[PDB]
């Protein structure tokens, strides 16, 4: 009723995540990362030493359950296993501790870009950080978009029912040329997007949105105006004449 | 370009309005419209931008992470109480103990409208204080779900002022297409049923606003999608039981 | 006769204390609703009588 | 200085017209006033083409459309009667609820009990007729919409904290044997006509 | 078996009502049971054993006889060794709880008898039978309709209108208008200062107007097409006046 | 064997109750019958604490709340009639419409017919106090929506092909028109303060 | 299914079950009629069909 159930529960969770990523790949396979490349995901497993120490302890517990000593060897083997649990619990943020007791830490993550027709991997980022600030922002913004699309889509449907997603300073490390591609990917997933942008990037979004809410503070009273880009420019012209 | 623009709003519900009343720094009643082909919230830094997102994230999540944009990685600074009270912690210069904009009895309402091929679904929330107390348990809540276009946040506030909470219950009884939930747990379950998405979908949506603090694919995946579900607390219970 | 509300609360508390267990299928999303639903299953099952 | 109906009577009639029905379990006082003077109330409502339908057994007074001889039927066309005629899907639910209210009434005590049914109870009954939409969320939403339409007719209450609804006594006078027989005859003609 | 006795009366109430509902000459088997003042719920199986148990329990002397002997027995030193606190306490107050439980059952039987007696009045058994029969007919007949067609599902039915409510008469004098006050002043301020960008910070505007490279690209492409000659950077600036200086050049 | 009220009178009273007013230009038949038997209609409405307000000059009948003594009960309540307080924008738009209606009445004599107005004429008036929403498109949208709300209250009609809306005669009777004047004075005074 | 919800002491439920079992016995007695086989044989409730396609062109040929 414990330990084994806790260990089984964690292993079950990892299985769910592997299934979720597997069923998230099919959603991304419908959208082209590059003009004709599209993107895929690989999970892999963590090889942290703490996990290997756990597997040895579990093997000892299983072997101990068959000894006829009035639950003496079974108790000892369980004692070692629980000690491992507390050790990780005390240091609740060490990489070894997290991998032991966190479902999303027992397996790695890696993105792979392929060819639409040629199935061979063309560029596999098997973790392999090795990327500029913009490149990582490109991968992350795309991966989140695919994750958001899948989450909001009702089971068995490829069109989300809750079509609004909100991004707050989404793009800051990517050039205006690569930022437009993300907006292209976001729309093609079927997600209506409401962007919160800093003073910068205002023309970055001007090519991918038709209206804007202007938030200006007037002391201790914030105000908002929903004005189309065309009506916003007219306000600027009055400013230029004011 | 434009041809794809018409897909949104056909097979899905797209936000098309936001109304606030004494929320954060948005004193009084404000209304913001959203375009079906995308929309941008722009303005000088620290005016109202992150407050607007938080008002929407409150309507959606059970325990929204307020200000995940800048405070991502550590605990958020603001909370529901501050937004209702309209504290101005950051903004100072003569700060008289945080500039509680509304210290006395107050009522704050936030309503979001979503549309799809003429069908309107308006979420809402009424949060009010009856006194000067600022403890969490002294805030009275009334989550509202509505499909009738005539049920606007202005109407709800008008009802509250006229006859308080008693009139609100009476209004729901005779109102068509209105549902009011005094406890947010029931209201969230209604959202899941309507949009046919689990709690994870909306919790991820809230985490999408804190995407700024991102790193290698590992940290994006282990901190952004596929919510915690860790077993660090069950381990303590198992360890304590083993001690016996 | 125990008032229905008190039983719903008492049953709900017990459900939460074993949310970890897989066999019970206890859902942390809203235990109080799960507590109430469980009683009704045993009221129409004729284990208990509601009056 | 002029003929004024008793203040108790005016208040009772207005409450009757405002809510449509008066129940002893909720407003016993005004209930007795109307009961004590049925002739006076009937005279007041005659100009409006509305008549009071009394049920002393259940302690329930309700207002109904009064047709003199043959006002072209279409009682729903009365200017003061809001709402729209019940449709087939709502009628199917009304029978489902009424079949629940009859069962509760058979096992009825001597005081107020306010027949209640869990919302989850109606789902299997409805799914037989409306089919499986694909998911529980879809069917739960479908049921909530139907109950919401009925609540406008006064037949139920919005689901409470336990997801339980209350079937109001007015159902016993809507789907009563007289009206049920008329509906059954109409439905039979519909079945024959389609074939 | 105190609980078992209550179940029997519940069932007896169940069976008795069914006979009243399910019998076609209600007038007969109603008066024969209403004018009478007997039990009307005489479940002679467990339920008359309870009646006998009540008679023995109500006898005085003996019941107080046990209670004294019990406490004498619970007082024995070996009794604590035999039983425990819970069992000892339960055994000590045993006679008290038996009377309370006996009282509990007796009120329940009296209640159920009164309830069933109330049901027999109001003569609604006939209506329940007719209504129960009609619903089973309507529900079984409704299986022949097509419920997947909105035309069928939205069909009007001849059910009457019961519970007509006259509410919300216009009564033009009913309308009241906003009165000057602090909120009225606040509302005026919000309406005026909304879409009032004059006080907006200057920098916001400058960041608003920046080089839109999409337009610059096509203009350049057209310019190269017209000249159709190798053009250096200096010439391009002369021909095309950059409004942002190095920003345009980086594009080129 | 009964004393059923005249069918036409019953039709008018139900018509009056549903819409709250009767106009000679619209329902000449119903309006005339009420005039012929004013005593009967007032008798019919007496038990409901209601009354009919006769206005022959403008050819308009409206129902007024005929309450009891109600000593200085400015917060009077009527179960059938629900009190509503308009918004500041709706209040101002009503106030602007009210004053213009009276001006038309003076300029053409009392009892005028079809006191119209143009949409383009109202926009400058609204822009003065409410301020600039941000563009001509927004100014029209705000004005049109406000007109929509007022039409729901029965004070104005939808706009015709010429972008003109007719003020309904009901505006003459508005319970407490003084506060309408006071708001406009407070509004004008505020703008004078700004300038 | 509809009769299972009636409150009549298992009378409508019994009648509907009787109809169903009568159908079952009718099928059993004529244990080789196409109708009976479809009713009571798993591999007779569904048809069977073959389709030759193109290795690269997925359309049925
Ligand atoms: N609940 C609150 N707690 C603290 N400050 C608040 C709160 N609501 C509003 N404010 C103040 O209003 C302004 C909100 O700035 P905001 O636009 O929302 O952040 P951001 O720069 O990310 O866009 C800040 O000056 C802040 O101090």
């Amino acid at each position: 009723d414990g330990v084994t159930q806790l260990l089984s529960h964690i292993e079950h969770e990892v299985l769910v995540i592997e299934e979720r990523l597997n069923e998230l790949n099919e959603t991304m396979f419908r959208v082209d990362f590059q003009p004709d490349r599209y993107l895929r995901l690989d999970t892999k497993k963590v090889v942290h030493e703490s996990l290997r120490t756990l597997e040895k302890a579990q093997r000892q517990l299983n072997a101990a359950r068959f000894v006829d000593d009035n639950g003496e060897s079974h108790y000892k083997a369980l004692q070692v296993l629980v000690a491992q649990l507390r050790d990780a619990c005390e240091r609740n943020r060490t990489l070894g501790a997290k991998a032991l007791l966190d479902p999303r830490f027992r397996l790695e993550f890696a993105v792979s870009v392929m060819d639409r027709q040629s199935g061979n991997v063309i560029e596999s980022r098997t973790g392999s950080q090795g990327g500029s600030g913009g490149e990582k922002e490109i991968i992350a913004s795309y991966v989140l978009t695919a994750s958001l699309s899948y989450a909001l889509c009702p089971a068995g449907s490829r069109y989300p029912l809750f079509g609004t997603i909100i991004l707050d300073e989404a793009f800051s490390r990517s050039s205006h040329a690569v930022a437009g591609r993300i907006i292209a990917a976001l729309r093609e997933f079927g997600l209506h997007a409401v962007f919160i942008t800093p003073n910068k990037e205002m023309r970055l979004l001007r090519d991918h949105t038709r209206s804007a809410i202007v938030v200006h503070r007037r002391g201790q009273n914030s105000n908002m105006a929903s004005l189309s880009w065309e009506e916003l420019e007219r306000h600027y012209q009055r400013r230029g004449n004011a | 370009m434009n041809q794809v623009s018409g897909l949104a709003g056909k097979e899905s519900f797209i936000l098309t309005r936001i109304e606030l009343f004494n929320w954060g720094g948005f004193h009084g009643l404000h209304q913001a419209a959203i375009h079906q082909d995308g929309t941008a919230v722009i303005g000088p830094t620290g005016s109202g931008k992150t407050t607007l997102v938080d008002a929407l994230m409150t309507l959606l999540c059970a325990n929204p992470r307020y200000n995940l944009a800048s405070t991502g990685g550590h605990e958020s600074d603001r909370d529901l109480i501050s937004y209702v009270r309209g504290v101005s912690g950051p903004g100072d210069g003569g700060e008289g103990q945080s500039h509680i904009a509304r210290p006395g009895k107050t009522v704050t309402g936030i309503a979001a409208t979503l549309e799809r091929e003429g069908k309107q679904v308006r979420l809402g929330a009424l949060l009010w204080f009856d006194s000067t107390s600022s403890s969490v348990t002294d805030m009275k809540r009334l989550w509202l779900f509505s499909d009738n276009p005539g049920q606007t946040l202005e109407h709800w506030l008008n009802v509250y002022h006229e006859g308080g909470t008693r009139l609100l219950r009476q209004m729901e009884k005779e109102a068509i297409g209105l549902w009011t939930y005094p406890n947010k747990k029931q209201y969230l379950a209604r959202l899941r049923d309507f949009f046919e998405v689990g709690e994870n979908a909306f919790t991820l949506l809230n985490r999408a606003a804190g995407l700024k603090q991102l790193n290698s694919i590992d940290e994006i995946f282990r901190e952004l999608v596929l919510d915690d579900h860790s077993a660090f607390d069950r381990a303590a219970e198992v360890a304590n039981s083993f001690d016996g | 006769g125990i008032p229905l509300e008190e039983a719903i609360q008492s049953l709900s508390s017990i459900l939460i204390e074993h949310v970890s267990q897989e066999q019970y299928d206890i859902n942390q999303d809203n235990p109080f609703l799960q507590a109430s639903r469980e009683l009704r299953e045993w009221i129409k099952r004729r284990l208990i009588v509601e009056r | 200085s002029e003929t004024r109906t008793l203040q108790k009577i005016r208040e009772a009639t207005q409450e009757l017209l405002k809510y449509g029905l008066l129940e002893e379990a909720s407003k016993p006082n005004l209930y007795r006033i109307v009961l004590s003077h049925p002739e006076e109330v009937t005279r007041i409502l005659e100009p409006l083409d509305l008549d009071i339908g009394i049920d002393e057994i259940r302690g329930l007074l309700y207002v109904k459309v009064r047709l003199d001889e043959t006002p072209a039927q279409d009682e729903w066309a009365h200017p003061l009667v809001r709402r729209q005629r019940l449709n087939l899907e709502q009628s199917l639910l009304v029978a489902i609820l009424r079949q629940h209210f009859v069962a509760w009434e058979q096992e009825s005590g001597t005081g107020a009990s306010q027949a209640q049914i869990a919302i989850d109870d109606l789902l299997p009954q409805l799914q037989i007729y409306l089919g499986d939409p694909g998911s529980e969320s879809k069917e739960r939403t479908r049921l909530l919409t139907l109950l919401d339409q009925l609540k406008g007719h006064g037949l139920v209450t919005s689901p409470d904290a336990h997801e339980r609804i209350v079937i109001r006594p007015i159902i016993a006078h809507l789907a009563d044997p007289i009206n049920l027989q008329a509906l059954l005859a109409w439905l039979r003609e519909q079945i024959a006509q389609q074939t | 078996d105190f609980r078992r006795v209550e179940d029997s009366w519940r069932e007896a109430d169940r069976a008795l009502r069914q006979s009243i509902i399910g019998e076609q000459y209600h007038r007969g088997d109603i008066v024969e049971r209403l004018l009478n003042d007997q039990d009307a719920l005489l479940n002679t199986p467990e339920g008359r054993v309870f009646d006998s148990f009540q008679q023995q329990l109500r006898q005085s002397s003996e019941l107080k006889a046990m209670s004294e002997r019990l406490r004498v027995i619970l007082s024995h030193p070996s009794a604590s060794d035999a039983l425990n606190r819970l069992q000892r306490h339960d055994l000590r107050w045993l006679v008290k709880r038996l009377v309370d439980e006996s009282q509990t059952v007796l009120q329940a039987r009296a209640r159920s008898e009164r309830d069933v007696r109330g049901f027999m009045k109001t003569g609604l058994a006939a209506e329940h039978h007719r209504v129960g029969h009609l619903l089973n007919e309507f529900l079984n007949l409704a299986l022949k309709l097509d419920w997947q067609r909105q035309m069928i599902r939205k069909q009007e039915v001849p059910l009457p209108a019961v519970g007509v409510a006259v509410t919300g008469i216009p009564a033009i004098e009913r309308l009241r208008f906003k009165e000057v006050d602090d909120e009225a002043e606040q509302t005026l301020d919000l309406s005026n200062h909304a879409a009032d960008l004059t006080q907006i910070g200057d920098d916001f505007w400058d960041a608003f107007n920046g080089l839109d490279r999409e337009v610059l690209i096509q203009q350049t492409l057209q310019l190269l097409a017209k000249e159709n000659r190798p053009v250096g950077l200096a010439e391009l600036a002369e021909l095309l006046p950059p409004a942002h200086d190095l920003e345009t050049f980086a594009v080129w």
